[PDB]
């Protein structure tokens, strides 16, 4: 992790001796992509808006998986045969702001691997943290309400680093994206509803699990699909629609929420 | 703007004489609704305003000693309508007694009259005659012109009818009416409703007509109109 | 129904001849409150807020029913035996605002029999009626979106009668108050939640029961109450609390809304 600006010597030391040793060409391809991102972050920064951390490798693994997707049922292009012009063009293609017509599941590879959190996501999870006194427990990592809210402030970088670190146990990028949209759903529910708050340690893995439970029972009852515990169909299903993934996460959030007590608001007292 | 005040009033003199005072009914003093077409329909509410318009110019014409007789022409233009308006209501004094006892759309004072005879034109079925404002605006205007010095009430018999006109207006807090636009409501089903504009006019009418001598400066204790304070309050 | 006011002669035949013939003394008590109601509407205008109609005859039923609660396991006092001040003071006690020391069952009986609706309830059902294609069904009546929306306004007085006509068939008074809170619940749901729209018809009776059965399973998990099809456990439950009737109701309305399309807003862009 490059937290603070460093010298060329230490960077050379980490890029070869410390960071990658399984493959020496991993250093060269990461090297290429670092200079390429230097090109892009200078010309058109709007693509890099959204991903705090720019993880070079993830971007590479994302590039390799995009190559696998494009090639279909064929030995796909490997990132090391591609020219850096081809590397740049493909990297822009996966970094494109908008994915049109992609299988939503492929969009979840693209967004999740890039750590492209939507705009204001850190602020929204901050509001989440304030409105859950216990805090959130995420994939075995817990954000408490205190002493977190006191130390960092709403719009600083360190809180973003903390929440991203807690989101460091999402091995599947698709899981990362599903929890990111879970957090956006929880944030919209909490902001839109000030009478109600989370009553316990907030375990988003359970929420995604019972959202999958709902989707699985619905699919089995509707289309008689005999597949059991298959994460793929939940990933293809789109967020916004008649039956949407965001809909199932919203149902999960409301089901967990409604166990707690509710208090009318002083600014707008509930009329009933 | 060096014109004499004679000049500006002559500007307004024309308009009333050519646009309102030309069409004033010579017989009943009323003002017809339709200037052209041969229609005999004259409404109570609008005819009140037409007389007040000549009244408004008449008060402006009180500021000239050399009025060439214009002030009395415009002052009594209002009196002619109000007395003709007054004349029309007695003609229906049997209805006034019925409306006093049983407020109903079929016992109320009418709102449209023959401009050339003052005879009733449209029946209750044809026209919705329950319009409190027209009766209330008459009482509110009647004291309004009398206070300025116009003489409309002439004998004690008219005092009793105007006194009875108060008894009809005293009950508009609970009797629904068709209102100013003779429609009753937006649905126009012929169903009567309580209207603030109609109800408010009676409150203003009762406020002004309370204790007011209908004989003006030439009056005594037998020419005052008594208004039920409770009826006004309701 | 006295939609428009009548004369003393007319109301006389309504009071005695045509309305009541079972008991002549019904009019005497009937004639009592309409003077007492006149006393309250002047001295305490706010006390009669929220009720579109003052059905005095149902107030007598409310008047007498509370004595059965007041009297307990004893022959209750006869409303025809109390002095008029006791009838007045009884009227003030049970039409007071925060009914006091009443198991929420008795508050729901008093409020439901009293037809007390929340302030702005008629405004909110119009909004509920606005963004619902298939209108509202209440116990065998149907409140459509058309020609209702085109022919009326959100503050319109005529619309208030229709919704009461829609709710007039609720024979059981505490069911009616449960209906209005459900009607409130979707209102506090829908206005804050502008994306969720109904697809099919909204039958509150189905919304009411499904809340009760999912209510039933939790308390069965607690102590396994053997009473079946008994709303009493629901009425004494407070609207707002740990497990309040509103929390049961919103789950019911959350699911039915969630069984439809989540419409994306042009005004509010979607992050996922
Ligand atoms: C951008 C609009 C979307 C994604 C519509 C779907 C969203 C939901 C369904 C969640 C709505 C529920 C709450 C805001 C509480
Ligand atoms: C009078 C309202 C009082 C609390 C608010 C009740 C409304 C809701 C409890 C649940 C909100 C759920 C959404 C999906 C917006």
């Amino acid at each position: 992790v490059i937290s603070n600006p460093l010298s060329p010597r230490v960077i050379q030391n980490i890029i070869y001796y410390k960071c990658n040793t399984h493959d020496e060409r991993e250093a060269v391809i990461q090297q290429e992509l670092v200079i390429h991102i230097g090109w892009i972050i200078s010309n058109n920064p709007e693509l890099f808006s959204g991903m705090l951390k720019i993880r070079i490798g993830w971007i590479i693994h994302a590039m390799e998986y995009e190559l696998q997707i494009r090639g279909g049922d064929k030995p796909a292009l490997d990132l090391y045969q591609l020219s850096p012009s081809e590397v740049k063009q493909l990297l822009l293609d996966i970094l494109q702001p908008q994915q049109n017509g992609r299988c939503w599941l492929n969009r979840r590879q693209i967004d999740g691997s890039l750590n492209r959190t939507p705009t204001g996501f850190y602020d929204r999870v901050w509001q989440i943290l304030e409105r859950t006194p216990n805090g959130i427990i995420v994939a075995g990592k817990h954000l408490p309400q205190q002493p977190t809210l006191s130390d960092m402030t709403m719009y600083e970088m360190n809180f973003s680093l903390l929440v991203e670190d807690t989101l460091g146990n999402i091995d599947q990028p698709q899981y990362r994206q599903i929890v990111v949209e879970l957090l956006m759903v929880v944030s919209i529910v909490l902001e839109r509803n000030p009478e109600l708050e989370f009553q316990d340690k907030v375990d988003l893995d359970r929420l995604v699990k019972e959202a999958f439970n709902e989707f699985q029972k619905d699919q089995s009852r509707l289309k008689e699909i005999e597949k059991q515990d298959d994460m793929t169909s939940f990933y293809n299903t789109p967020p916004l629609g008649k039956r949407g993934t965001c809909s199932y996460l919203t149902k999960a959030v409301m089901n967990l929420l409604l166990e707690g007590e509710v208090k009318p608001n002083n600014d707008d007292p509930c009329l009933i | 703007d060096n014109e004499t005040l004679w000049d500006k009033l002559d500007h307004y003199y024309r308009i009333v004489k050519s646009t309102l005072l030309l069409y004033q009914s010579p017989t009943t003093g009323l003002f017809p609704t339709k200037t052209c077409g041969g229609d005999q329909k004259a409404k109570i509410q609008d005819s009140l305003y037409c007389a007040a318009g000549a009244w408004a110019l008449a008060l402006a014409y009180r500021r000239i000693d050399d009025d060439k007789g214009r002030t009395h022409e415009l002052e009594h233009s209002a009196i002619k309508c109000m007395r003709g308006i007054l004349y029309c209501y007695m003609r229906q004094a049997d209805k006034v007694q019925q409306f006093k006892q049983d407020p109903r759309p079929t016992t109320c004072l009418h709102s449209v009259f023959n401009v050339h005879t003052g005879d009733e034109l449209l029946s209750y079925e044809e026209y919705g005659h329950l319009q409190i404002n027209a009766v209330s605006l008459y009482l509110l205007y009647l004291v309004e012109m009398i206070s300025s010095g116009l003489q409309i009430i002439y004998n004690t018999d008219e005092v009793s009818f105007i006194q009875n006109l108060v008894f009809c207006v005293e009950r508009v807090y609970r009797v629904p009416d068709f209102g100013v636009w003779e429609r009753g409501s937006k649905y126009n089903n012929g169903s009567t409703e309580l209207h603030s504009s109609s109800v408010g006019l009676a409150k203003a009418a009762l406020e002004a007509i309370n204790g007011f001598n209908l004989f003006g400066n030439q009056g005594c204790s037998w020419s005052v109109i008594f208004v039920d304070l409770d009826a006004h309050n309701r």
